[PDB]
RNA sequence: AGGACCGAACCGACUAAUGUUGAAAAAUUAGCGGAUGACUUGUGGCUGGGGGUGAAAGGCCAAUCAAACCGGGAGAUAGCU
RNA sequence: ACACAGGUGGUCAGGUAGAGAAUACCAAGGCGCUUGAGAGAACUCGGGUGAAGGAACUAGGCAAAAUGGUGCCGUAACUUC
RNA sequence: AAUUCCUUGUCGGGUAAGUUCCGACCUGCACGAAUGGCGUAAUGAUGGCCAGGCUGUCUCCACCCGAGACUCAGUGAAAU
RNA sequence: CGAUGUCGGCUCAUCACAUCCUGGGGCUGAAGUAGGUCCCAAGGGUAUGGCUGUUCGCCAUUUAAAGUGGUACGCGAGCUGGGUUUAGAACGUCGUGAGACAGUUCGGUCCCUAUCUGCCGUGGGCGCUGGAGAACUGAGGGGGGCUGCUCCUAGUACGAGAGGACCGGAGUGGACGCAUCACUGGUGUUCGGGUUGUCAUGCCAAUGGCACUGCCCGGUAGCUAAAUGCGGAAGAGAUAAGUGCUGAAAGCAUCUAAGCACGAAACUUGCCCCGAGAUGAGUUCUCCCUGACCCUUUAAGGGUCCUGAAGGAACGUUGAAGACGACGACGUUGAUAGGCCGGGUGUGUAAGCGCAGCGAUGCGUUGAGCUAACCGGUACUAAUGAACCGUGAGGCUUAACCU
């Protein structure tokens, strides 16, 4: 049983997951539309999302709390600088999945997840 | 939700004051002997605060003839008359669980200045 | 919360010291001995001149459990160590004249009436 | 009497001046409105069909549309039956409320039990464990032996074995109720009854009482 | 545990009864290129709901 | 036809003795 | 000083679980014993089948041992299936 | 017999902590172990935690839990001292 | 008694309760002096028994984290 | 004998009744209480420990009771491996000896991925006669059925006292079952914090990685028991043993032959669940389809054009639903999920800056910061216009009504 329960395993331990999820955070803010697999993309807007929601206030506190997570300042500045003012007047929503048909080598499921305004 | 907290909202004290992990607190309960009602204090330190709106709850902790004894007050209960801060401790935690496994100096909490 | 093997502390001067549970009486297959319920112990440890010896076979009722007791409002009652009065086999009344510690509203009956009058508190 | 149709809202404590915490399951029961009424000579057995709360138009069927178009009701999440006693009478459209419980101190709940999925005979049947340790090979929560040898050969219908739990109809009976509030649609009653919060309830006057 | 006796050609059909592919019930054809793709799926040239979304 | 068949291999449980 | 003590390498193999159409024709994992000695290990040598070798278990002598393996007597013989 | 969790002698020996060639984390250097993707049932395997009780388990405390370092203090019967 | 059949011998100890254990007794079925007798500190992955501590061993299981099991794609066995 | 695994335990049972308990009776050397014995009764219930491999037995302490048997002395393709039952070793004993003993002693291995039957669950197909969405009836099946103690009746009946009821009523437990998570708690490697070693982010500060989640302390949702609600029934029918009424055969007598009555946890109902594949395929309510034409082996025939309904499926977002199917919710005329906003909850006063201190650190800003699965909202993101399946008034016979 897993009522109520939130959050996909992904044949994963809990430490690989955040690495994983750290890493394609990354990827995503780095080069603005990423394809993965359905259910990673259906996560990662629940990783992606609040990184862009805690960068529509510029402190210092809020970017040491985007470099805690993330660990790269490449992404942070760009959370900060370019994403942050530009979904200001968003109220949530940043990233658009598109079903892109099946990978060839283990037919699974693929996604792009996009940034709305990319 | 709404209907539960409409519900929750109306048995709900509105006189509960102010008191943190740590304080000693004296909590006199209502003791019911057929026909006679009267007040039974019971006083020692808050170890844990549920709160939970009408099913809050606090345990209050107090070394009674030698045996240690802990009684969970539910909060909102018409058992419990009234709630008296007799002092405010410095503990850093919510749950003072630690304090079962101590007994006289080592079982001791500095009173905090506002 | 005592069963049969349960180790219990003695809330009177009786002479003993640490007894054991060896049955919960009042039922078939009965797990458990709350506050209020009458086992039945052997005296694992005792003082040398005390009215009851080491070995000794007779019932005692349980008067503070760690598991604790539940009162109508949801409040909880839980003390430090498990602790029972020791009773005779035929009568059921205490063999001691001083009860140590506190005891709680369960021995509010007709049976345990000597174990609230000689309790210093009643909670 | 007839028994009314409710949703389950969730559980919550009414603190009496005495001191006590009843613990209620809160049961919203809004207007359930008569849908149909079946008598001896047309259908063959005395019965309304009952509705309550709403549904979106665009979900609703036509041949449901129809059904409470006849009736003149607003159509509802679903229809439920209730036998009547031979004095009992109720007429098409007629709105029934929880005022019906008004005087009735016991009910018996009945709903959907939460779905525990594939269960194994511990959890199931309350079948004991074997040994944790002690030599155990790979049987430390199996079912151990589902019979006897040669005679007779099979295993008895009715065996205890692992299988869907929960997700099914459940009655809880003779459930005293604590509260009738007419103006929130509210029925209290002390203790659990069966489903998730927002599960349908039917609740019945007790048949035991 | 194993089988006494050699389960038939027909047994083994019966058992393959379930086993049949289904088709895609149909392709929905996009607004603006006009290419059949999976509904709710981009199309291959990378049109969704008459938007290119990915060049190429 | 058949293949030549192995040597001994280990058993893993001993033949039950019936006596 | 030590067939001394604790403990890695190294040598071993007491317990348990796993594995048992194995990852493995003897292992893995967690613990375990010895660990300057009657120690352990590389290279090469010697001992041959009623023979060897054996701190002795009928142990070991090429995944084979109360008489190795290969070829031969040989299509032994089989009142048995 | 395998691109097999096994076996295989010698040589080299960085940093921080450490008694250490133990152990943890790293350097140089080398790798992610040649099916993947989902799901989050029973049950199995390998782990973590557990109210009250504490060997009642069981052939047996099997397994597990536990103990665990350094310095100082202190240390029984018995003894071949 | 690594030996005792009768036998759970008898009595005592330990336990609420002890066919095991320990100590006596002697009635040694069927001990006995280098196929050594009786002791014996130290030693033991040795056999038996009892404590303290400790615990999911158990009362009585609950939940959780991972690898399988389940579903999809690829490859593709076996005993019988 | 080209193998049917052997004791005991464990797990899981199932039947018999020669009944251990509870239920109903007769007789009693049955005053009462409590027994004895026989009859009826199989609904449910029917100890934990010490010793031993034990079954058993003895013992301790319970219980209403700790029933007796069958089921390959039920159950090793379910577990164990203590006993027994290989190879090692020793003692007593026998034997010159190899060895041996249903004498003892220490050590000594338990495979199988389930084809069929069976069983527990769960789908797909077709059927049920036009198609379809609902709600049902209930043939039939299953579950459940245990009982203590206290108080009142009553210190009454009964008895010389001692003692001490029937019947009836009330409360509160044990065991077992179902549900649930409000409470009390467990868990909570997805929340917060403390902290050891080390490496990194240039360094400081601040953080992250790894060390079992490094080790820990707390803890949200969910799941859950030790938590807390509820259950066993009453009543009815027909009875068992048994008790009778009236009543002859048989002028009497006689419960029986005719006729009539009472009588138990057994039986049939009552309670709960499944249930029309109940092919004997039932009922009720509602919805949908009211075109043309041609050939022929003129049939419940085939085919073309037009048409494509109700409803369904599919796909998508999903769910306290779930192995997969299934089931439920939702798809812009939209709260289905994610995000977002507000709140709650948890943790326990972030960072930065300032101040005090030589410094560790303390204090202020500050109950701060962060906060999962929660609550209330919110179309920001993704749930698309379509397409697909399903048709076009539904056979014959005979009745009764209608024209
Ligand atoms: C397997 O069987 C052989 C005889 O063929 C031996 O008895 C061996 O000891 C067995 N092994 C196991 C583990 O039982
Ligand atoms: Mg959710
Ligand atoms: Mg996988
Ligand atoms: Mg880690
Ligand atoms: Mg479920
Ligand atoms: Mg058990
Ligand atoms: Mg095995
Ligand atoms: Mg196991
Ligand atoms: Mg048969
Ligand atoms: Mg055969
Ligand atoms: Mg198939
Ligand atoms: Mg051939
Ligand atoms: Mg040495
Ligand atoms: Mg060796
Ligand atoms: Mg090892
Ligand atoms: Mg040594
Ligand atoms: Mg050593
Ligand atoms: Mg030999
Ligand atoms: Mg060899
Ligand atoms: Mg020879
Ligand atoms: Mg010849
Ligand atoms: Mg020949
Ligand atoms: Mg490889
Ligand atoms: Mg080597
Ligand atoms: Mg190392
Ligand atoms: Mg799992
Ligand atoms: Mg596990
Ligand atoms: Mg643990
Ligand atoms: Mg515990
Ligand atoms: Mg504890
Ligand atoms: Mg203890
Ligand atoms: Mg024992
Ligand atoms: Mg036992
Ligand atoms: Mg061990
Ligand atoms: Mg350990
Ligand atoms: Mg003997
Ligand atoms: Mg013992
Ligand atoms: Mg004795
Ligand atoms: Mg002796
Ligand atoms: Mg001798
Ligand atoms: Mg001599
Ligand atoms: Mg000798
Ligand atoms: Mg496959
Ligand atoms: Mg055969
Ligand atoms: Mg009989
Ligand atoms: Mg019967
Ligand atoms: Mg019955
Ligand atoms: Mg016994
Ligand atoms: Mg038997
Ligand atoms: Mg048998
Ligand atoms: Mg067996
Ligand atoms: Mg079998
Ligand atoms: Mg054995
Ligand atoms: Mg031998
Ligand atoms: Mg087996
Ligand atoms: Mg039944
Ligand atoms: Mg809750
Ligand atoms: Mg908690
Ligand atoms: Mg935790
Ligand atoms: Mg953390
Ligand atoms: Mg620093
Ligand atoms: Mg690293
Ligand atoms: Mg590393
Ligand atoms: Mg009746
Ligand atoms: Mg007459
Ligand atoms: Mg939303
Ligand atoms: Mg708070
Ligand atoms: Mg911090």
């Amino acid at each position: 049983m897993r009522h109520r329960k939130s959050g996909r395993q992904l044949n994963r331990n809990s430490s690989h997951r955040q690495a994983m999820f750290r890493n394609m955070a990354g990827s995503l803010v780095r080069h603005e539309i990423i394809k993965t697999t359905l259910p990673k993309a259906k996560e990662l807007r629940r990783v992606v999302e609040p990184l862009i929601t805690l960068a529509k206030t510029d402190s210092v506190a809020n970017r040491r709390l985007a470099f805690a997570r993330t660990r790269d300042n490449e992404i942070v500045a760009k959370l900060f600088n370019e994403l942050g003012p530009r979904f200001a007047s968003r109220a949530g929503g940043y990233t658009r999945i598109l079903k892109c048909g099946f990978r060839a080598g283990d037919n699974a499921p693929m996604a792009y997840i996009e940034l709305v305004d990319r | 939700s709404n209907i539960i907290k409409q519900l929750e909202q109306e048995q709900m004290k509105q006189d509960v004051p102010s008191f943190r992990p740590g304080d000693t607190v004296e909590v006199k309960v209502w003791v019911v002997e057929g026909s006679k009602k009267r007040l039974q204090a019971f006083e020692g330190v808050v170890i844990a605060i549920r709160n939970r709106g009408l099913h809050s709850a606090f345990t209050v902790r107090k070394i009674s003839n030698g045996e240690g004894v802990e009684r969970v007050f539910q909060t909102h209960s018409p058992v419990v008359d009234s709630i008296s801060v007799k002092r405010r401790g410095a503990v850093r935690k919510a749950k003072l669980y630690y304090l079962r496994e101590r007994t006289g100096k080592a079982a001791r909490i500095k009173e905090r200045l506002n | 919360m005592i069963q049969e093997q349960t180790m219990l502390n003695v809330a009177d001067n009786s002479g003993a010291r640490r007894v054991m549970c060896i049955k919960v009486l009042g039922g078939s297959h009965r797990r458990y001995a709350g506050v209020g319920d009458i086992i039945k112990i052997t005296i694992k440890e005792a003082i040398p001149r005390g009215k009851v010896k080491k070995g000794d076979v007779l019932k005692a009722v349980v008067v503070r459990t760690k598991k604790g007791v539940r009162r109508p409002d949801g409040s909880v009652i839980r003390f430090d160590g498990n602790a029972c009065v020791l009773l005779n086999n035929n009568s059921e009344q205490p063999i001691g004249t001083r009860i140590f510690g506190p005891v709680t509203r369960e021995l509010r009956s007709e049976k345990f009436m000597k174990i609230i009058s000689l309790a210093p508190e009643v909670l | 009497m007839i028994g009314l149709v409710g949703k389950k809202v969730g559980m919550t404590r009414i603190f009496t001046e005495d001191g006590v915490s009843i613990p209620v399951t809160v049961i919203e029961v809004e207007a359930n409105r008569v849908t149909q009424v079946k008598d001896l000579a047309n259908d063959g057995y005395r019965a309304i069909q009952v509705t309550t709360g709403a549904k979106k138009a665009n979900r609703v069927t036509k041949p449901e549309a129809g059904h409470f178009a006849k009736a003149g009701v607003e159509a509802g999440r679903g229809l439920w039956e209730f036998r009547l006693a031979e004095g009992e009478e109720f007429t098409v459209g007629q709105s029934i409320s929880v005022e019906l419980f008004a005087d009735v101190k016991k009910v018996d709940v009945t709903g959907t039990s939460k779905g525990k999925g594939f269960a194994g005979t511990v959890k199931r049947w309350n079948f004991r464990t074997q040994d944790a340790t002690h030599g155990n090979s790979l049987s430390h929560r199996v079912p151990g032996s589902i019979g006897q040898n040669q005679t007779p050969g099979k295993v008895f219908k009715g065996k205890k074995m692992a299988g869907q739990m929960g997700n099914e109809r459940v009655t809880v009976q003779s459930l005293d109720v604590v509260r009738v509030d007419a103006e929130r649609n509210l029925l209290l009653v002390k203790g659990a009854v069966p489903g998730a919060t927002g599960s349908d309830l039917i609740v019945k006057p007790a048949v035991k009482a | 545990a194993v089988q006494q006796n050699k389960p038939t050609r027909s047994k083994r059909g019966m058992r393959r009864s379930h086993d049949a592919l289904t088709a895609v019930t149909s392709l929905s054809v996009d607004k603006t290129s006009g290419e059949k793709h999976l509904r709710h799926h981009i199309t291959a040239d990378g049109y969704y709901r008459g938007r290119k979304v990915i060049a190429k | 036809g058949k293949p030549r068949p192995y040597s001994p291999r280990p058993t893993s449980h001993p033949r039950p003795i019936r006596v």
